[PDB]
């Protein structure tokens, strides 16, 4: 009834904060941070954080119709999940080695993480979008700017956040593509952003949800995902899982029945509307 | 094993046609000068409700056709198309106890094996069957004759409705128990309870006719439908998102596989073609 929890910092998703002077207050949660003491030492402290946003109440609404009480804290090895020599870090790693009951967050539903977790139904839809300067002339994930990049000249500058879905899947379907793109490798999606506007970079291929939200909260609304905003290899979010979880079917019902009683447009809502 | 796979009509996912004299199916070509892969598929050939059932041989094809041809080959194993034998989606009906219908009542009852059609995943068919991840992600939309001006959902000619301004969905199906049970929609299931249609077909006909003013229903089939023709349009975009997905009993050992084949399909590119083949064209 006590269950370990991993999260990650993604916003609108997950929004991390310090503790007020003296607690966590109002809409957001307790999340701890293992935050090393040296580099010299496997020593460090629980820091006391705060946690808010769409996943962050999804997690609550599944707290009090599931009924369970939990432990949040915030993954330090890795990011989302990769697999490096066939062992996983990340938050799927948490799950995968047991030292978290659940994943709750902007964590993509793919093929590989699903052999080694179980997912819950989707409950944000997402996959690859790619982001623009308004006006740029992008067909799609498939246009030869992309697919044979030094057949122009100058080639087209675009990249990615690397290891998460998006590069894996970028990896898997196009060799040539990927192996131009890793020279534009991006930390982050707020570098990834000001490298668009600043015009170091002509492309950014990201997460669509995450892309789609940046898009529409844009000053001056100049940055946008091509088409109408569309979609590549449509997935979703889902809560990661042990495999034989107890919990899967109490909590798909849960999500299925907000989906249903309309609080999941609520939180779309607060949560995710722009003005572009 | 030999699957008995339980389907429903439902344009451009599932087309159904009668076969020639032979038994056979006619040969054609996709919008891409391709082969259209065809099955027969068994169901009846009236649709008048309360009548006797007579099942006939038919030819099925379409976007859910190709789907089960996929994870046929994925996962080697034989199949059995039928169609639906009271031609609905399934909802939980009350007769103290509460029944399912449609597909859904198939799959429960053992009489399918698998639901391989444009099913929309739910809380109500959740708690009874295993479904796979989505094999497509859309939503809710409202369909009218090109020069009819409604806003969408939030319209006063649904949210206040006369019998002035006829809207309505299809009996049985994931639309219906959506509105039937969503205390803000109250008003709206009031109004259609007393116009909802037996199939999609005969709502998007009667919205050309002129006899049905709106037609609430699925975007992937809408969006579809005012592709080709051209006297009907949607209003505005999606009110409410949904996904369709495949649907087993919850001890089938074909679940693990359904859903890793989905999940693959959609980041190869599978999935996208089958939208380049069956629904965006035109
Ligand atoms: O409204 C939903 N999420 C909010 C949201 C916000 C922004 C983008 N996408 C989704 C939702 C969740 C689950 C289902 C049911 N399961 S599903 O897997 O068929 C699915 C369909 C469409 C979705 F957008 C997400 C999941 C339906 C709707
Ligand atoms: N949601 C993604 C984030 C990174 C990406 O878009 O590749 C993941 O779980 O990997
Ligand atoms: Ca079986």
């Amino acid at each position: 009834n006590h269950l370990s929890i991993v999260t990650l910092e993604e916003a609108p998703f997950v929004i991390v904060e310090d503790i007020d002077p003296e607690t966590c207050v109002r809409n957001t949660v307790p999340c701890r941070k293992f935050v090393k003491i040296n580099n010299s030492t496997n020593e460090g402290m629980n820091v006391k954080k705060c946690c808010k946003g769409f996943c962050i109440d999804i997690l609550k609404k599944l707290s009090r119709t599931v009924k369970f009480t939990y432990d949040l804290y915030l993954v330090t090895n890795g990011k989302h999940g990769k697999k490096v020599n066939n062992v996983w870090n990340g938050m799927i790693g948490e799950v995968v080695y047991q030292r978290a009951v659940m994943a709750v967050g902007s964590l993509t539903i793919n093929e590989e993480r699903s052999e080694v977790v179980d997912f819950s139904v989707p409950f944000v839809e997402t996959g690859i979008s790619v982001m623009v300067s308004r006006g740029t002339q992008v067909t799609g994930l498939s246009d030869k700017k992309f697919q044979r990049p030094h057949d122009y000249s100058p080639p087209f500058r675009f990249g990615t956040v690397p290891n998460g879905s998006t590069e894996r899947n970028i990896r898997n379907n196009y060799p040539y593509m990927h192996q131009y793109m890793t020279k534009f490798n991006q930390k982050g999606v707020e570098d990834a952003l000001v490298s668009l506007k600043t015009g170091k970079l002509d492309a950014f291929i990201y997460d669509a949800a995450v892309l789609n939200y940046k898009a529409g909260r844009d000053e001056g609304c100049k940055l946008v995902t091509i088409g109408s905003g569309y979609i590549f290899a449509t997935t979703g979010y889902g809560i990661a899982l042990q495999k034989g979880s107890p919990w899967k079917r109490q909590i798909d019902l849960a999500l299925l029945q907000f989906v249903g009683d309309g609080e999941m447009e609520e939180l779309e809502t607060l949560w995710l509307t722009g003005i572009c | 094993t030999r699957l008995k796979i339980v389907t429903i009509h439902q344009e451009p996912f599932v087309y159904v046609k009668p076969t020639l004299s032979d038994g056979t199916c006619k040969e054609e070509f996709t919008v891409n000068g391709d082969p259209v892969k065809k099955v027969i598929c068994t169901g009846p050939n009236d649709t008048s409700p309360g009548s006797p059932r007579h099942t006939v041989p038919q030819c099925c094809y379409g976007f859910c056709i190709d789907l089960l041809i996929k994870l046929a080959r994925t996962m080697n194993f034989t199949y059995e198309v039928h169609l639906v034998a009271d031609g609905k989606f399934g909802t939980q009906e009350r007769v103290n106890k509460k029944e399912w219908n449609g597909m859904m009542g198939e799959l429960l009852s053992g009489q399918a094996d698998m639901i391989v059609a444009p099913l929309t995943i739910n809380n109500e068919r959740a708690q009874y069957i295993e479904f796979s991840k989505p094999f497509k992600y859309q939503g809710l939309t409202i369909l009218v004759k090109k020069g009819t001006r409604i806003t969408g959902i939030n319209d006063p000619r649904l949210r206040n409705p006369s019998d002035k301004f006829i809207y309505a969905t299809v009996k049985q199906s994931s639309v219906d128990i959506y509105f039937r049970r969503q205390v803000e929609l109250s008003t709206m299931y009031r109004h259609m309870e007393k116009h909802n249609y037996e199939s999609a077909a005969e709502a998007i006909q009667a919205v050309r006719d002129n006899k049905l003013h709106a037609f609430i229903w699925d975007s992937a089939v809408l969006e579809f439908e005012a592709s080709q023709k051209c006297d009907l349009v949607t209003t505005g975009e999606l009110f409410f998102r949904s996904g369709f997905g495949i649907g087993m009993r919850k001890d089938s050992p074909w679940k693990q596989n359904v859903s890793l084949s989905i999940l693959k399909s959609h980041e190869n590119g599978f999935m996208e073609d089958l939208d380049k083949t069956w629904v965006r064209y035109q």
